[PDB]
């Protein structure tokens, strides 16, 4: 696939593709109130897809991401401070 | 561009304890320096058994230790695995391990500042003698960033731009506080080593000009 990870700060969450040269083009990304969908574009075959549940809620509308030619950022904006324990909700 | 975050309640709390009580047996940064950045390469190592094309950007092994008595700076760096961004935010200061908060406790209840290694904090063992500290990293799967901090409750987080490129790998730099001199000489660079490194198995050098140790 393509690996990704999180970091947060007490107001953001902010999730890496490690995806190398990405084209902006192949990426696209959704927000929802408690989903995130980031579905990059692979040329041979399938999509990938980083379609979680997420842990908490967030402020679509003030979520941003970025595509930058070793990983695409996706900064979540927290719509609670409160710390999260994972990406996902099992 | 850069990046701010603050360091995490527990952590504050040590790096307080860490930069304000008089500890006696300070020493002991080097070997959980040495040995932090031992662990590093035995990942990239590992990493490599299955793709040797893991080390392309930076086929050697190794560690150096570069004193600079000019700037007064003990600065160490190796070929390890590296840090991405995601793992500087994550490991130098954002999430505090569970270690943070026993060894503060076991710290009070008397025991000594070297068992900071056991305990997980290792890396923070730098502030007993530097007064500010910068990371620079470069792991296969993101560029070059730098971390750097003065323990005043925060740090950040920089893409590497002005900086020489590291093929891959760390590169820790320790502005040394006053009395901390000591930490640039050959001959107790080339002592602490033997001491504590008698199990590490990479190639240490000591480029206060040349060559590598025992
Ligand atoms: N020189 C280095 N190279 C790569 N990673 C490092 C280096 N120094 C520290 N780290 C990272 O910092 C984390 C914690 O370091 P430390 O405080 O010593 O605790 P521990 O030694 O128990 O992991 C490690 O998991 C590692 O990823």
């Amino acid at each position: 696939k393509y690996r990704h990870e999180y970091y947060q700060k007490p107001e953001e969450v902010v999730v890496t593709v490690f995806a190398k040269g990405i084209p902006k083009q192949n990426v696209n990304i959704d927000f929802g109130e408690q989903i995130l969908s980031v579905v990059i574009e692979v040329p041979g075959e399938d999509a990938y897809y980083l379609q979680p549940r997420l842990f908490g809620k967030i402020i679509p509308d003030k979520c941003k991401y970025e595509v930058l030619s070793t990983k695409i950022e996706i900064c979540l904006a927290k719509a609670d401070i409160i710390t999260w324990a994972s990406l996902e909700h099992g | 561009e850069t990046e701010t975050f603050a360091f995490q309640a527990e952590i504050n709390q040590l790096l307080s304890l860490i930069i304000n009580t008089f500890y006696s047996n300070k020493e002991i940064f080097l070997r959980e320096l040495i040995s932090n950045s031992s662990d590093a390469l035995d990942k990239i190592r590992f990493e490599s058994l299955t793709d040797k094309s893991k080390l392309d950007a930076q086929p050697e092994l190794f560690i150096h230790i570069i004193p600079d008595k000019a700037t007064s700076t003990l600065t160490i760096v190796d070929s390890g695995i590296g840090m991405t961004k995601s793992d500087l935010v994550n490991n130098l200061g954002t999430i505090a391990r569970s270690g943070t908060k026993e060894f503060m406790e076991a710290l009070a209840a008397g025991a000594d500042v070297s068992m900071i290694g056991q305990f997980g904090v290792g890396f923070y063992s730098a502030y007993l003698v530097a007064e500010r500290v910068v990371v620079t990293t470069k792991h296969n799967d993101d560029e070059q960033y730098v971390w750097e901090s003065q323990a005043g409750g925060s740090f950040t987080v920089t893409r590497d731009t002005s900086g020489e490129q590291l093929g891959r790998g760390t590169k820790m730099v320790l502005y040394l506080k006053d009395d901390q001199m000591e930490y640039l000489e050959e001959r107790r660079i080339k002592d602490l080593v033997k001491r504590h490194s008698e199990f590490i198995s990479y190639p240490i050098s000591l480029w206060t000009e040349k060559t590598t140790e025992k």
